[PDB]
């Protein structure tokens, strides 16, 4: 059920309060946190999350999002 | 008060920043209002019912401040620390 | 650098107050905390507690700070 994913995203001026903001509030979602050296991936972690619709959202609203991790 | 009976608080480790290495625990008159997690050899501060109070730790996760009265806020290691 | 801030929010409201703290200049993570899910856990640099709670406050609802400590790096 306990799902960890990692999405690599385009981030330029407020696109991290942007993007935060709009994983933080996804359905399913417990924590959120920008990782690598450049803070350019999210950690986010959950139950439930959709990560099909959450790449969509970040690439119309945010920019270019890679799904890298997805465990269970 | 027994802290090596006590469930161990629901946590989430920032990964950018060390793991802190203690559990706390948060009673007033002996029942449990809050918990979390805090560094060993380090500070914070708490708002422990009305006050506001500077918390110290050793390196083993004992908390000493001046706590109102009822309160206490009781710190322990974390598995394997 | 860093600083830690827990923040107990009567709380969809969740997803509001998790979108809020998660848009403040500096935040590093953002976490729902505790059994209820009724504590926010920040992180990050530059992130003013007193001005975060007057927007929760504003935004969402009842918000007490809990806990801040400083990153021991």
């Amino acid at each position: 059920l306990k799902q960890k994913i990692v999405i690599k995203v385009a981030m330029g001026n407020n696109c991290r309060s942007k993007a935060m903001a709009l994983v933080a509030s996804t359905g399913g979602v417990d924590s959120v946190a920008l990782v690598g050296d450049l803070r350019d991936k999210i950690e986010v972690v959950g139950y439930g999350i959709d990560p099909i619709k959450l790449i969509s959202a970040l690439r119309k609203k945010v920019g270019d999002a890679e799904l890298l991790q997805v465990e269970q | 008060i027994d802290l090596s009976r006590e469930r161990d608080p629901n946590f989430f480790d920032n990964p950018g920043i060390p793991v802190p290495e203690c559990f706390w625990f948060m009673f007033k008159n002996n029942v449990r209002q809050d918990d979390g997690t805090c560094y060993s050899s380090w500070k914070m501060d708490m708002k422990v019912g009305p006050n506001w109070v500077h918390i110290k730790s050793d390196d083993n996760c004992n908390l000493s401040g001046d706590f109102p009265p009822g309160w206490i806020v009781l710190g322990k290691k974390r598995p394997g620390f």
